[PDB]
């Protein structure tokens, strides 16, 4: 984790490197599925807009 | 031919260096070192840990 091989005509020996921790890092579009389980049932109130499945198709 | 051998081929998965596990493939142990099996008490700290993420599985 963190390692990268960078092979190519710009080293001498293409090699694996220890990029360090950025700053300040990206957004992460990872979504947990046992704490959101962990919560009570989410109760939603229905505005019912399904309006989003249908007025985009094109 | 009168020759008692008993030797087993092993492979490292980690490390206990101080209190907690680590992995990697390294820190080969030198020739006439001691094995001392297994006891719960490390092995539990391997598998159950202390987090709010966890899952029972058997």
């Amino acid at each position: 984790a963190g390692e990268c091989l960078v092979v190519g005509d710009s080293t001498p020996i293409p090699s694996i490197v220890k990029l360090e921790l950025p700053n300040p890092e990206p957004r992460s579009q990872s979504i947990k599925f046992h704490k959101k389980w962990s919560e009570s049932w989410r109760t939603p109130s229905f505005e019912e807009v399904i309006m989003r499945w249908r007025k985009e198709n094109g | 031919k009168d020759e008692d051998i008993f030797i087993l081929t092993v492979q490292p998965v980690g490390i206990f260096k101080g209190e907690e596990f680590f992995q990697g493939n390294s820190m080969l142990p030198s020739p006439t070192e001691p094995v001392f099996l297994v006891e719960d008490d490390i092995l539990n700290k391997i598998f159950s840990n202390e987090k709010t993420k966890i899952f029972h599985l058997g």
